[PDB]
């Protein structure tokens, strides 16, 4: 899906996906 | 020509925003620390309670 969240998050210096949330959604 | 009646259309009521869990959950917490709530979108509220 398309998947979404607003979560206050500590992202990396090079964030990726492999080969504390007040809202979330899917499509 | 006068309007013979009123008509209203709003979309299928869909995101009942969930009161269900906040009044069904087996594990209601003790006084000190409990649970909490947040809002997403659409119309839920109703009047079941
Ligand atoms: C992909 O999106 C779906 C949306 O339902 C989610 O269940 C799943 O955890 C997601 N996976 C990744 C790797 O983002
Ligand atoms: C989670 O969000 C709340 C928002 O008030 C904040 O108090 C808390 O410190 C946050 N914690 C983390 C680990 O993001
Ligand atoms: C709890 O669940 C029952 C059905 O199992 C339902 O009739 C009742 O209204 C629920 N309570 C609330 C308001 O969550």
């Amino acid at each position: 899906n398309v998947v979404i969240k607003v979560c206050e998050f500590q992202f990396c210096n090079d964030p990726f996906l492999g080969v504390n949330c007040t809202f979330e959604y899917v499509s | 020509v006068q309007p013979t009646e009123s008509i209203v259309r709003f979309p299928n009521i869909t995101n009942l925003c969930p009161f269900g869990e906040v009044f069904n959950a087996t594990r209601f917490a003790s006084v000190y620390a409990w649970n909490r709530k947040r809002i997403s979108n659409c119309v839920a509220d109703y009047s079941v309670l």
